[PDB]
DNA sequence: ATCAATATCCACCTGCAGATTCTACCAAAAGTGTATTTGGAAACTGCTCCATCAAAAGGCATGTTCAGCTGAATTCAGCTGAACATGCCTTTTGATGGAGCAGTTTCCAAATACACTTTTGGTAGAATCTGCAGGTGGATATTGAT
DNA sequence: ATCAATATCCACCTGCAGATTCTACCAAAAGTGTATTTGGAAACTGCTCCATCAAAAGGCATGTTCAGCTGAATTCAGCTGAACATGCCTTTTGATGGAGCAGTTTCCAAATACACTTTTGGTAGAATCTGCAGGTGGATATTGAT
C-alpha cells in the first residue's frame, strides 16, 4: 500500500491553501462562538450576515499572520515544529 | 464546549496558509486562548458601536470601526 | 507671547492627591503631553462616532462612548463615572 | 449678575469653558453639546489625577518630594491598564523598568 | 455644460470630492484645487492597483478581477504593500512562500 | 440611495485594460481603499493646515499630506498628477 | 561663518554607546557584529524621522526645524513622545 | 594574581546601574552632528531648535532600547545569551519594520 | 542514480446557472450666475534664539592582552506528531413563517449659536522659597581566590 | 569554609539652580438677549434576522503504525568580556553677530453665500456571457527495490 512520507502531505497543504483564498473555519460554530463572546458583552443582540462574516475574515487573517511569525520564531531557533513558546514570542514581540 | 467548535483540522489549516509544516500538540489550545481574546477585544468595541447607535443589530461597519480602531483595516465590507 | 498650558490645574490635582509633593518642570512638560494626547484621541473619536451616526453634534453621550472605546475596562468605568457625576453636577447647580 | 464658571458648577478643577473652545475650534464637529465639555474635562482631570496619585507615591518611595519623569514612568508601566493606555508613548527621562531576564543570572 | 472633472483631465469626481472635504469635519474653508489634487491623486493610486491586478487576472486566464488578483498585486508590489501593510483584503489570502529550511533536500 | 466610486473605478478600469472585468467583492474592495485613502490624507491636511493656524485646505496641504503618506517614488508620481490636473483645472 | 562640512557621524554611535543602550535593553553578551547592525538600522530610524520633521518644517516655510516639527513627525510614525510640547 | 571579575558580572552589573538611571546614553555632540548631517542630506541650510534635537535623542534611544529587549528575547528563545544580528532582524521582521 | 509503480496536480473541455454588464427613469447632487465677504500673504520691524567658536578639565573612547565561557558542531534514541482507514455526527443546504428591528416623516420644545458687554481667571515676569545634587564617611552584601 | 577585594547602599550636610509664590494687567470666559438648528416622540412600513424543521454530505473524531525530529549529552576553538594605559574630544559656560521667527497693518484673490437650472449617479430588471462543477489526459513529483 502507498504511504507519503512525514511532511510531504503537509508541504502539498502548505501549497494548496496558500493558493486558494476560501475560509478554513466552520461557519456554524464561528458564529456560535461570536454570539457566545457578544452576550458577555451586551445581551439580547441581533448580527448582521455582513457582520459575522468580516469577523470572521478579520480571525482568519489576524491567525495567518501570527502563524507566520510563529513559524519564523520556530525556525530561529533551528526546529521545524511551532510550540507555545513560539505563539508566545511573537505576541509579546508584535505587542499583545 | 463552545470555543472547542474551533476543531484541530480548521487550525491546521489555518497554520498550514500560514506555512507551518510541523504543528506541537499543545498548539491548538494555545491557538484558541488567543483567537478569543482577539474576538474578545474586537466585539466589545464593535458592540459598544452598536450600543452608542441604539441599535441591537451589529452591523459590518461596526465591526469594521471595531477593526479600524485596533489598528488591523479590513476591505470589502464597506 | 502669551501661550497657555494645563500646568495650573495639573497642580492643583496634585495638591489634591498629594498636598505635600511638587512636580519637576520635566514632568510637567510631560503632563501637558498626556493631557492634550487624551484630549486629541477622545475628541477624535467624537468626532467620528457623531459623523457615522451623521450627528452634527458632539454631545455627552459621543464623550462617553469615546472614553469607553479608548480607555481600559476598569479606568474606562472609573472615569464614566466622573464624567456622568461632573454633567449631573453641572446640570442641577 | 453674578459670575460662576462652570468648572465650579460641575465640581472640577480642569477648565471646562477651555475644553469647550478648544472643542469648538478643533474641527471636530459642527455644533458641540453644553455637557460634552464638562464630561471631556472631567475624564481629563480623573485620568491627571490617576496618574499623579501613583506617580507621586514612587515618589515619595524615592524619598522624594518632587514627581520627576522617572517617577511618572514608574507608575505607568506598573499600571497595567495605564501601561496598556500608553502603549506607544515614550516618555522623555523615563528609563525602563528594572528587569533582568532569570536565564542572564550567573547559576 | 462642463463638470470640473472634464476640465481637470480626469474620471474621478471632483465636485464629490469637495463635498466629502466640506463635510468631514477637515477644516472651516476648502479650496478651489484641493479637490481637483486629491481626486487626481486618488484616481492615480486606482490606475495603478487595476493595472497590475489586470495583468495578474490575465495570468490566471480571468476576465474580471477578483480579490485574489487585488492581493497578487499588492503584496507583489514593495510600496503598495508599504502603503497597505496593515490592510487586510478579504477573500485575497497570502503569497505562496515556503520556508527554504522546510523544503526536502 | 448608497454612494460609491464604483463607476469611477470602472471608468479607469477600462482605461487601463479595456477587455477586463471586476467582480462584485473587488469592487467593495476597491471602495474600501479609495476611502481609507481620501481619510488619511484629507486627516493629514487637515492636522497640517490646524498647526499652522490655517483655516483652509489648498492644494498645498493636499501635497504636503501625499508626501507624508505615501512611499517615495510613489509620492513622486501622484505630486506630478496633483500638480498636473491643478494645472489643467485652472487653465481651462 | 560657516561649520566645515559633517561627514560619516553615523561613527559618533560608539560601541560603548552602544553597549550602554543595549544593557538599559537587559543585554549580557553581545556579538561583535552587532555594532555596526545598529549603526545602520539607527540611521533608517532617523532619517525617516527627520524626513518628516524637515517636511512640516517646510510646509511652515520655515528655516529651523522645531521640537513640535519632531513630535508630529514621531506621532505620525506612531511613536509618540510626551515631554517636548 | 590581581583581582579579575569573571566573565558577566560587570555585565550585569551594568544592567543594573543603567536600568535604574535615566541618562542619555549617546553623547551629545556627536549625536548633534548625526542629526545636521542627515538633515543637511534632506534640506540644506538647516537650522535647529534646541529641544528638537534633544526630542530626536530621547526618541532615538527609547526605540534602541526597545529593540534591544526585543533582539535579548530573540537570542534567548533559541537557547543562547548573546545577541546577534540575526536577532535584531527577526526582531524587527515582527515589529513591522523588516 | 535508474526504473517501475503510484498518487497528485494542471490544463483542457462542455453545459449552463449565476454574476456581471447594460438600460432607462428620476430624486438629488453638482453646476451656474451673481453678489458679497474675508483669510492670509505681502511688507515692515523688533527682538529671541541659533550658529559657531573658545578655553580647560576630565570623563570617556580606543587599542591591547588574555583567558573563561559561550556558540557551534555532532551524535543518538525516545517518543511526538504525521499519515491513513474507518464510521458517524455536525455542518451545510434548503424552505417557511413571523416578530422585530431599522428607517422614515413631521413639528414643536429644547438646545445650541452668536453678537455685545462685563468681569475675572490665567499668564508673564519678579520675587521668594527650597529639595536635592553632589560631597564625605561608615556599614553592609557580594564576589572570587584559596 | 574563610578572607581579601570590591561594590553597593545609607545616613548625613549645605548652597543654589530650579520650583513655587506673588502681582497686576488683560484676553478670554461668563452673562444677556436673540436667532437658528435639532432631537425625539408619535405613527407607520417593509426588510432582515431569527426560529424551526428536515435531509444528507463531507468533514471530523478516533485508533494504529511508524518515521524522523527534538532534546539531551558532549566536546572544543575562538570570541567577547574584564582590566588597564593613553590621550583626545566631549562637556560646560560664555561671547558674538546675525538669521529668522513672531507681531502688526493693509487689501486683494479667493472663498463663501444664495437662487435656480442642468446633469448625474443609484437603482432594479433585462440582457449578456464568464466562471465553475465535474470529467479527462498529460505533466510532475514521490516512493520503494536495486
Ligand atoms: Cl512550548
Ligand atoms: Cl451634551
Ligand atoms: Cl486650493
Ligand atoms: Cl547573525
Ligand atoms: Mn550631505
Ligand atoms: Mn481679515
Ligand atoms: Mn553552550
Ligand atoms: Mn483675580
Ligand atoms: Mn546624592
Ligand atoms: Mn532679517
Ligand atoms: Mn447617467
Ligand atoms: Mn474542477
Amino acid at each position: 500500500p502507498h504511504r507519503y512520507r512525514p511532511g510531504t502531505v503537509a508541504l502539498r497543504e502548505i501549497r494548496r491553501y496558500q493558493k486558494s483564498t476560501e475560509l478554513l473555519i466552520r461557519k456554524l460554530p464561528f458564529q456560535r462562538l461570536v454570539r457566545e463572546i457578544a452576550q458577555d458583552f451586551k445581551t439580547d443582540l441581533r448580527f448582521q450576515s455582513s457582520a459575522v462574516m468580516a469577523l470572521q475574515e478579520a480571525c482568519e487573517a489576524y491567525l495567518v499572520g501570527l502563524f507566520e511569525d510563529t513559524n519564523l520564531c520556530a525556525i530561529h531557533a533551528k526546529r521545524v515544529t511551532i510550540m507555545p513558546k513560539d505563539i508566545q514570542l511573537a505576541r509579546r514581540i508584535r505587542g499583545e | 464546549d463552545n470555543i472547542q467548535g474551533i476543531t484541530k483540522p480548521a487550525i491546521r489549516r489555518l497554520a498550514r496558509r500560514g506555512g507551518v509544516k510541523r504543528i506541537s500538540g499543545l498548539i491548538y489550545e494555545e491557538t484558541r486562548g488567543v483567537l478569543k481574546v482577539f474576538l474578545e477585544n474586537v466585539i466589545r468595541d464593535a458592540v459598544t458601536y452598536t450600543e452608542h447607535a441604539k441599535r441591537k443589530t451589529v452591523t459590518a461597519m461596526d465591526v469594521v470601526y471595531a477593526l479600524k480602531r485596533q489598528g488591523r483595516t479590513l476591505y470589502g465590507f464597506g | 507671547s502669551r501661550k497657555e498650558s494645563y500646568s495650573i490645574y495639573v497642580y492643583k490635582v496634585l495638591k489634591q492627591v498629594h498636598p505635600d509633593t511638587g512636580i519637576s518642570s520635566k514632568a510637567m512638560g510631560i503632563m501637558n503631553s498626556f493631557v492634550n494626547d487624551i484630549f486629541e484621541r477622545i475628541a477624535g473619536e467624537a468626532s467620528r462616532l457623531a459623523h457615522y451616526n451623521k450627528r452634527s453634534t458632539i454631545t455627552s453621550r459621543e464623550i462617553q462612548t469615546a472614553v469607553r472605546l479608548l480607555l481600559p475596562g476598569e479606568m474606562a468605568k472609573h472615569a464614566v463615572s466622573e464624567g456622568t457625576k461632573a454633567v449631573t453636577k453641572y446640570t442641577s447647580a | 449678575a453674578k459670575a460662576k464658571t462652570r468648572s465650579s458648577r460641575a465640581g472640577l478643577q480642569f477648565p471646562v469653558g477651555r475644553v469647550h473652545r478648544l472643542l469648538r475650534k478643533g474641527n471636530y464637529s459642527e455644533r458641540v453639546g453644553a455637557g460634552a465639555p464638562v464630561y471631556l474635562a472631567a475624564v481629563l482631570e480623573y485620568l491627571t489625577a490617576e496618574i499623579l496619585e501613583m506617580a507621586g507615591n514612587a515618589a515619595r518611595d524615592n524619598k522624594k518630594t518632587r514627581i520627576i519623569p522617572r517617577h511618572l514612568q514608574l507608575a505607568i508601566r506598573n499600571d497595567e491598564e495605564l501601561n496598556k493606555l500608553l502603549g506607544r508613548v515614550t516618555i522623555a527621562q523615563g528609563g525602563v523598568l528594572p528587569n533582568i531576564q532569570a536565564v542572564l543570572l550567573p547559576k
